[PDB]
């Protein structure tokens, strides 16, 4: 199976620098194109570069917003691919794909990495506080019951949220976060039978990979 | 550059219709050595990475279903969806590959439905978040169709719009409905001084607001 795989993503300063990698097995790497392709939060896709195949030199080519600011190149003997970052701004924070490339005279399945976050920005990793939604203690019971998680002032994206370690996943809405005094803030609800809480256990499992913190938070009624 | 101009921006159909979407170049695709048009198309549903569906303007790709259909030459071209499903929502972006590669601005596809009424909810302050020294009201309004709604906050009968940040979750892609997430953040100083706490929902479905309410003396 062919996989691509990046890394080297994360939070950089503006006018900062940083490399990404592109890990790539199951084909020969040294035959094909490589692309760069990279697309903002909420925007359109934007291809960057590529660097060639082995018959053409392994030259390179840019997008204009990045020629003489990025740098693709390759290491043919590991199958890697590298996307030098230079002089980065606000504007470059997306998330970037390598995709495998052609010249399109022969036929050829696409297949595109994962993706890996880039985020550039003068905030600084923070953990998120994480606060249990019960319904207030004049609620009254019926068939069904929403509780929720708030999570509040982390830094960069992502956050992951799960319920009961993934085994309440019907019934879960997890709202996109908003940037809040330079902090991001979500939330998620789950909905679930009455009969189920609080005689059992829901806990929310809050995921922050860039600052390292996994939060479980159980729901208990108020007062 | 080579420029390439998708529209609409924007559709919405219902299950088992047929879509058809435009994508157009500043410039002939056709490489007259090959004669081949340089255009592809491209799946990306939400949070994923996108999925070449379409090269050489209408040569599927190894496994895509044959209700997507490329068509068109030189600068104009459109992309048809038969019967289309509900797993079909995703943005579809046009690429060229004539000279080096550039991507349209896209088409995004929204699946229609019958309308429905959010369930509400709504949630004071935790106390580990008074603790903190902030104060969140949360509201949840759920499982509701169409996208457009209004969300009115009231502190003791008095309306507030500081303080509140909306966000709807992606078009739910198993019962496609949309969801959606207000809260009302003030200071623990201002929520400590009023009692009467209010999210109102006006949504289509009815001409009565969905209200649900909380006191801090019950």
């Amino acid at each position: 199976e062919v996989k691509l795989v990046e890394s080297g993503g994360g939070l950089v300063q503006s006018g900062g620098s940083l490399r990404l990698s592109c890990a790539t097995s199951g084909f020969t790497f040294t035959d094909y194109y490589m692309s760069w392709v990279r697309q903002p939060p909420g925007k359109a896709l934007e291809w960057l570069g590529f660097i060639r195949n082995k018959a053409n030199g392994y030259t390179t080519e840019y997008s204009p917003s990045v020629k003489g600011r990025f740098t693709i190149s390759r290491d043919n003997s590991q199958s890697i691919l590298y996307l030098q970052m230079n002089t980065l701004r606000a504007e470059d924070s997306a998330t970037y794909y390598c995709a495998r490339d052609h010249d399109g005279y022969y036929e050829r399945f696409s297949y595109w990495g994962q993706g890996t976050l880039v985020t550039v920005s003068a905030a600084k990793t923070t953990p998120p506080s994480v606060y249990p939604l019960a319904p207030g203690s004049a609620a009254q019971t019926n068939s069904m019951v929403t509780l929720g998680c708030l999570v509040k002032g982390y830094f960069p994206e992502p956050v992951t949220v799960t319920w009961n370690s993934g085994s309440l996943s019907s019934g879960v809405h997890t709202f996109p976060a908003v940037l809040q005094s330079d902090l991001y803030t979500l939330s998620s609800s789950v909905t679930v039978p009455s009969s189920t809480w609080p005689s059992e256990t829901v806990t929310c499992n809050v995921a922050h990979p860039a600052s390292s913190t996994k939060v479980d938070k159980k729901i208990v009624p108020r007062a | 550059d080579i420029v390439m101009s998708q529209s609409p921006s924007s559709l919405a159909v219902s299950a088992g219709e047929k879509v058809t979407m435009s994508c157009k170049s500043s410039q002939s695709l056709l490489n007259s050595r090959t004669r081949k048009n340089y255009l592809a198309w491209y799946q990306q549903k939400p949070g994923q990475s996108p999925k070449l569906l379409i090269y050489w303007a209408s040569t599927r790709e190894s496994g895509v279903p044959d209700r997507f259909t490329g068509s068109g030459s030189g600068t104009d071209f459109t992309l048809t969806i038969t019967s289309v499903q509900a797993e079909d929502l995703a943005v579809y972006y046009c690429k060229q590959s004539y000279n080096l590669r550039t991507f349209g601005g896209g088409t995004k596809l929204e699946i229609k439905r019958a309308d429905a009424a959010p369930t509400v909810s709504i949630f004071p302050p935790s106390s580990e978040q008074l603790t903190s020294g902030g104060a969140s009201v949360v509201c949840f309004l759920n499982n509701f169709y169409p996208k457009d709604i209004n969300v009115k906050w009231k502190i003791d009968g008095s309306e507030r719009q500081n303080g509140v940040l909306n966000s709807w979750t992606d078009q739910d892609s198993k019962d496609s409905t949309y969801s959606m997430s207000s809260t009302l953040t003030l200071t623990k100083d201002e929520y400590e001084r009023h009692n009467s706490y209010t999210c109102e929902a006006t949504h289509k479905t009815s001409t009565s607001p969905i209200v649900k309410s909380f006191n801090r003396n019950e």
